[PDB]
């Protein structure tokens, strides 16, 4: 199937608290394993995956000061938003980025992208071809027109259909018993009593992997998607996922209601009753 | 790995 | 952008008195990131919480995972205590293991 490379990175200012706070998390897939810290106690690049051991002390080295570049530029980068934006010096202000490529199971890329927000509001992203910038606001306007003179699509191209790749491609390889695995999950209804005559049904499903699933309720054949209560699928502390969906069903009438977990690692769908 | 050089906003 | 944060606390596994596990606590959908996270045991602050799976979604707003490894007693009581601007004081969510 397909593969990701992510970067999530945040600056932070903190006036009056020193200098911002700048942080970087890796990710294949949806495994977290590779983190910097600028409020670190000792900032360097971190490995956060068991097989990211395989990387030679060469390869943190490289990471670690091309962070503490990017760590620098983005320093500039929050004291010129505020240029753009005519703010004072004493409010605390955001970036984020999210920076990656995917490639299909045969390892070609499938796409990239690169997208910028300030304080929780989309700034500019490069666009699906690679070669121009969308902005969302007239600030941004100014970035675009300097990106677009400085060459920066071309480059960051690069970046994305090469070295983003060629690297995911190595990372699915060394840690291929990790990210290429299927936890099957397992899964389970609860009853809850409510007033009226009525009762929450809760189904749960713990310990899978990959994070994609999908958990339905069904009576009568048709799944009551509408009638259901449900949680962002989350990761359980040990690299596994779980999630729940609710409804609330006529008391006494519980049985007739299914819940339906399907998952990659399920041949077969598995179906539930309380 | 991750990009570096970046051109500035 | 200013935005509460959703409270989530889970354990890996069923509990099991006397298994040991691991408690989570998932704050998601917040804005500015912000904020102060603990986990407490009888009322008082567990020491090795570690914190994870940091994200964002796609409107931006932040997602971060605190767990430490715990063994469940029928006595013990576990919470997890959030701060943040866009809060009066500050919530306190408990596990709630018949959940």
């Amino acid at each position: 199937g397909p593969h990701s490379l992510r970067y999530f990175v945040t600056a932070v200012s903190r006036p009056g608290l020193g200098e911002p706070r700048y942080m970087e998390v890796g990710y294949v897939d949806d495994t977290e394993f590779v983190r910097f810290d600028s409020d670190a106690e000792n900032p360097r690049y971190e490995p956060r995956a068991r097989w990211m051991e395989q990387e030679g002390p060469e390869y943190w080295e490289r990471e670690t000061q091309k962070a503490k570049g990017n760590e620098q530029s983005f320093r500039v980068d929050l004291r010129t938003l505020l240029g753009y934006y005519n703010q004072s010096k004493g409010g605390s202000h955001t970036i984020q980025v999210i920076s990656g490529c995917e490639v299909g199971s045969d390892g070609r890329l499938l796409r990239g992208y690169q997208q910028y927000a300030y304080d929780g509001c989309d700034y500019i992203a490069l666009n699906e071809d690679l070669k121009t910038w969308t902005a969302a606001d007239m600030a941004a306007l100014i970035t675009k027109h300097k990106w677009e003179q400085a060459g920066e699509a071309e480059r960051l191209r690069a970046y994305l259909e090469g070295t983003c790749v060629e690297w995911l491609r190595r990372y699915l390889k060394n840690g291929n018993a990790t990210l290429l695995r299927t936890d099957s999950p397992k899964a389970h209804v609860t009853h809850h009593s409510r007033p009226e005559d009525k009762v929450t049904l809760r189904c749960w499903a713990l310990g899978f992997y990959p994070a994609d699933i999908t958990l339905t309720w069904q009576l009568n054949g048709e799944e009551l998607i509408q009638d259901m209560e449900l949680v962002e699928t989350r990761p359980a502390g040990d690299g596994t996922f779980q999630k729940w969906a609710s409804v609330v069903v006529p008391l006494g009438k519980e049985q007739y209601y299914t819940c339906h977990v399907y998952h990659q690692g399920l041949p077969e769908p598995l179906t539930l009753r309380w | 790995s991750r990009d570096h050089s970046r051109t500035p906003m | 952008i200013q935005k509460t944060p959703q409270i989530q606390v889970y354990s890996r596994h069923p509990p099991e008195n006397g298994k040991p596990n691991i408690l989570n606590c998932y704050v998601t959908q917040f804005h500015p990131p912000h904020i102060e996270i603990q986990m407490l045991k009888n009322g008082k602050k567990i020491p090795k919480v570690e914190m994870s799976d940091m994200s964002f979604s796609k409107d931006w707003s932040f997602y971060i995972l605190a767990h430490t490894e715990f063994t469940p007693t029928e006595t013990d009581t576990y919470a997890c205590r959030v701060k943040h601007d866009s809060m009066a004081e500050p919530k306190t969510v408990y596990w709630d293991r018949d959940m």
